[PDB]
């Protein structure tokens, strides 16, 4: 009995997962969105607190700077966090819903006797690709912002006889950003859907 | 034997009780009718035997091994082995009649072309290889059924259960199904059907009939 | 034949919907958690944003600080903006995941012959319930985060001998606040419900 | 009369028609058992009478009040006068039996004092009074089917129509609902049944027969 390869059939499951995504638009583009924005709101708040850092590191006096920093970066670590735990638990609410929109062909697939793993793979693949995709859009969005605030940063600028300009996002951050969106996409995925399909009987 | 019982029994949770002291012998290649009344328990023996739920009392072989506690991890490699029909004919409505009679052969990765060739050879013993691209909606009840029959036979099972298959069909069509069924054990698929009308059994005596009253086998 | 009154039955509807909440916990804490963290971040720029304003009236000054207070405006409001409409749309898909859960109870129930109101009242006050609950979870996580806040601006203050003290949010905004968090329930829930449930069939 | 069909015909999206020139009139108080195929067109009839699916060439009257083209908002004020039992036994596991039984009488506002005397007025019909506080599951098939019965019957419908209720029961229990059926007829409730066993509808032959065949209704 001719059997696939396992490159191949994860590969497939990929594409299949990526393809099915699109069956109910109205219900997977809401939650991209939504994520896109929750884990772009924390990379704005990064950005601002990197450019105000540089602007005082290229600037009794020392002692106080300290402080503000530390509050600052409280501040910033307190939203991301924020954000950062909103993201994971709705990624594993969309996963929910999808698996309860297919009780019965989990059901008729448990009954046949396939194995847990082949009924799990295509809901790890799926929150991979809304991680992935949140996490570009969330980086479009941040570049969208700091294209918005520069025309009132230049204002700034100019009254105070200098020559600041916003800096983006650093290309090595962005890689970050895209492996925390996936490690999010994939861990909530995992988590939510094991614990949730042991519930399921096939009849 | 393809399935054996020693002095298993149930009890559920609420203390009502659906098998009690069944003891019954199947040989391969032997087809058994399984008679019974509204109530007894021919649904829950035929989810013991394959392992949906688990007995209390005996212990059950299949092919001389032990399913009594089979662990959860090994209930596919079992399952797969068991191939079973529904009265209510269980079908995905969404997907071709081609890619649900392809689904068994689809959970155990094989390619493509195998899965192609065995399928069509499949409706094509069941007559339906000329819809084999079409809706299961646009099919009428028998077809459905039938659909659900090659469905549950493609994968080459060893021991065939069907759950009263011909609920929802007038006598006519029982006829017809029943003949299928006649056939596949010909093909030398052990068979255990399962239905409560008392005329369509008595209408062929060749094989042994067990006959479950309020959990009691007397199996005459 | 007696029949309850307007008030009496939507009294009962309320009453019945808030018990509903509580048939899956793990099902609609998430959600409300995540609804609490959304709305609390624009409360907690707001809180920022006024209390620099009001420091900056206490304290060539005037026209740079018009520009930095413009500067300030515009990042509150993009930023909350974001998490008003994340807001709106993260209640449209707990709803259709509820409605989803109760097919067949609908299902029942048209095929008995209920007007689609009936059918329909109980996600309104759920939506309802779910804004009120988001909002007040919202403000005690705004005065939460005052807490902590106040012991670093303290440790600063000490320092600069400033002698100033963070203050919570005023009365007449937590209305405001609360009013919004209804809105939002409501809408998104009248909304959503009101055109997934043409597509739900008695058999 | 209770309701009439006039040159009504249905065709499908697909082209498939389930009824063709089917005219019959019904008064108050009768029964008729709607024999047909396997196929035919007995399903479809029972949705074409309570507006679940529009017909497309003849006219329904239910009172005198066509309903060819009911606006939406108005069906749920028709399916009030219509109680319908299906194969299934449709019934929500979560819930108890009297909650079940409980439903119309709650989705029009009523008093909970009249609502239980309703209740266990119908339950008492039934026979189901003792278990009323229990759920769905402890009870047995036949007791799920007379639930479902019940829930039907308790809004004091002028026209009762079942689809198939006797489809998971052994002959021995179709004859007690066969039974429990014309009891409410004689209470003065018309009756449409649907079913496809020819011994059935044989064993009685008071009731005007109405047989569907593909489409076609001889009504004799
Ligand atoms: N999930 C359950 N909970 C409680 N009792 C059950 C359950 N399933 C079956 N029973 C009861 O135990 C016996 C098994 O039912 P079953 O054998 O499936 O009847 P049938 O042969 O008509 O399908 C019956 O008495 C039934 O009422
Ligand atoms: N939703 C549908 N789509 C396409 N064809 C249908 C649909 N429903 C019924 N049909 C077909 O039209 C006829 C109506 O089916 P039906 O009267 O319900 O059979 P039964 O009396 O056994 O319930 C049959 O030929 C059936 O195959
Ligand atoms: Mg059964
Ligand atoms: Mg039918």
């Amino acid at each position: 009995a001719k059997t696939d390869s396992f490159l191949a059939i994860h590969f497939k499951q990929a594409k299949a997962s990526f393809a099915a995504l699109w069956r109910r638009p109205l219900g997977n583009i809401l939650t991209l969105a939504v994520i896109s924005m929750a884990l772009a709101l924390p990379a704005s708040l990064y950005l601002l607190s990197k450019n105000i850092a540089s602007v005082a590191e290229r600037v009794d006096w020392f002692a106080r700077l300290d402080a503000i920093r530390h509050l600052a970066t409280i501040v910033v670590i307190s939203l991301s966090s924020l954000m950062l735990m909103s993201v994971f638990l709705i990624v594993g609410n969309t996963l929910r819903f999808n698996v309860q929109a297919n009780k019965e062909e989990i059901q008729t697939m448990k009954l046949i006797g396939a194995t847990d793993a082949y009924i799990l793979r295509p809901y790890l693949y799926s929150g991979m690709w809304f991680g992935l995709l949140g996490a570009v859009a969330a980086w479009l969005l941040t570049a969208l912002m700091t294209i918005l605030l520069n025309g009132a940063v230049e204002a700034l600028a100019q009254l105070y006889d200098s020559r600041f300009r916003l800096i983006g996002l650093g290309w090595d951050e962005s890689l970050l950003l895209l492996m925390l969106g996936v490690f999010l996409g994939c861990v909530a995925a995992k988590v939510s859907a094991k614990r949730h399909l042991k519930e399921i009987e096939p009849v | 034997g393809v399935i054996r019982f020693q002095q298993v029994s149930k009890a559920y949770r609420g203390g009502r009780q659906a098998l009690q002291k069944v003891d019954f012998h199947l040989r391969r290649g032997e087809m058994a009718f399984l008679g019974g009344h509204s109530g007894a328990g021919k649904s829950t023996l035929l989810k013991l035997i394959c392992a949906i739920e688990r007995p209390t009392d005996g212990k059950i072989s299949f092919n001389g091994h032990d399913i009594t506690r089979i662990p959860n991890k090994d209930i596919p490699f079992l399952r797969r082995n068991i191939g079973i029909v529904f009265q209510d004919h269980r079908l995905l409505m969404d997907r071709s009649i081609y890619d649900n009679v392809a689904l068994p052969m689809r959970i155990e990765s094989i390619s493509e072309n195998e899965i192609k060739r065995r399928v069509s050879a499949a409706l094509d013993k069941t007559g339906l290889l000329d819809k084999a691209r079409c809706l299961p909606s646009q099919l009428s009840g028998g077809e459905q059924q039938r659909v659900g029959i090659a469905r549950a036979v493609v994968n080459r099972p060893t021991l065939l259960l069907a759950d009263e298959p011909t609920g929802n069909l007038d006598p006519e069509l029982s006829s017809r199904v029943l003949r299928l069924f006649e056939e596949f054990n010909r093909a030398g698929v052990t068979i255990l059907l399962a239905t409560h009308d008392i005329h369509l059994v008595n209408s062929r005596p060749q094989y042994r009939h067990l006959e479950l009253n309020q959990g009691f086998l007397s199996e005459v």
